[PDB]
């Protein structure tokens, strides 16, 4: 249980971060596209 | 922000088969026009946007890239509703990759709307040396579900452009159809 | 192991969404204060 | 993308302290002058950004909120290093969570840089009727420590603005002695 590949999160920790990543990253892409100024 | 969009339609993909296959380089070849050969597994799931032009029109591209591996199962789950074509993908260099494409489809035939448009690649087609499906039994498979198939190379760009317009030609085309009916 | 709390991902996976994470939320607060347009 | 910046200074802060006792509804009351009664864990590490005026200068604050649970120790490490200020966050409603700041405290000692600035932070203080730690007893600690206490609280927004400022303040002054005398 020194091992780097132990098992240690949760279903709903990662699939939290990662839907918080997504959200994040389609509101970069239209804030970027909002820029043809 | 309710403010007027700059693409006429907007076609949700689905890039599914197994870990190591090339989904990700497949879609980041379609996307950034580039080939990194370091293998960095997909955690899950990610997505690029990509806007193309068909009969004149603009066609925003919101293509989903699963993760091939097993713990992922669940987390690609909640990403088939929504697709509206679907990229199956195998390792020609991998008979086990191709095997399982028939699993990939009953996943889909339990998740998705029943009129996905689906269709087959063939991937890492540069590897000749290490082939272990034979083009001919990739045809024939696609052939048996009548879905469209192709050999694709991310690395040696081949049929990855052809590849997602096709996909996305036929979504139109089956969508248009609708809309003009209803 | 039918468990919702069943540990399941690594340092590794975690760490790397929550950086990616980090990295689009910084970009996003950039661009968006780069609009005083 | 190299453009002028929008800020005179970048402090980069951390709240650190057992999970529960309050530090992300600390950094929302800060950040956005909110208080949500739900419980949202928070997932390894997160930030706000709040930029504001001391002495006439622009003051941008990087604030990083990490988690309390021990699951996340490796993960919260690595923002230690970086830090300038760190609130040291206690419930007066629980005194483990006090006890436990003495393990904090040698926390910082061997991750942080050697003179960084601390604060130590008794929030709920809003929840007189389950109170353990009486108000006396986190200032003969903070006191012992050397460094400076308040009893704060998100929910009846309770010296949340008034911590920051203060922390920013010493920052700032102990950095303006060392610019000027360099
Ligand atoms: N020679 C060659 N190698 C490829 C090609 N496509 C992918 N690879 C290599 O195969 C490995 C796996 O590719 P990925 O795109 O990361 O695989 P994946 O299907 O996204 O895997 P998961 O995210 O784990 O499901 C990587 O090291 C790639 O460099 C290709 O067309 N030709
Ligand atoms: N009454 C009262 N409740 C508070 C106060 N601050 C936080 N809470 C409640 O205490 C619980 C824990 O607060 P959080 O800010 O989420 O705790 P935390 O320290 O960030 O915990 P971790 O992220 O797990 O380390 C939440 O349900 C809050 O609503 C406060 O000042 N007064
Ligand atoms: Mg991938
Ligand atoms: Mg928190």
């Amino acid at each position: 249980l020194t091992d780097p590949n132990r098992p240690r999160f949760t279903l709903q920790e990662l699939r939290d971060v990662l839907q918080e990543r997504n959200k994040l990253k389609s509101q970069l892409l239209v804030v970027q596209e909002e820029l043809q100024c | 922000s309710h403010m007027a969009k700059t693409y006429d339609y907007l076609f949700k993909l689905l890039l599914i088969g197994d870990s190591g296959v090339g989904k990700t380089c497949v879609l980041f070849r379609f996307s950034e026009d580039a080939f990194n050969s370091t293998f960095i597994s997909t955690i899950g799931i990610d997505f690029k946007i990509r806007t193309i032009e068909l009969d004149g029109k603009r066609i925003k591209l919101q293509i989903w890239d699963t993760a091939g591996l097993e713990r992922f199962r669940t987390i690609t789950t909640a990403y088939y509703r929504g697709a509206m074509g679907i990229m199956l993908v195998y390792d020609i260099t991998n008979e086990k990759s191709f095997d399982n494409i028939r699993n990939w489809i009953r996943n889909i035939e339990e998740h998705a709307s029943a009129d996905v448009e689906k269709m087959i690649l063939g991937n890492k087609c540069d590897v000749n040396d290490k082939r272990q499906v034979s083009k001919e039994r990739g045809e024939k498979l696609a052939l048996d579900y009548g879905i469209k198939f192709m050999e694709t190379s991310a690395k040696a760009n081949i049929n990855v452009e052809n590849a997602f317009f096709t996909l996305a030609r036929d979504i139109k085309a089956k969508m248009d159809k609708k809309l003009e009916g209803n």
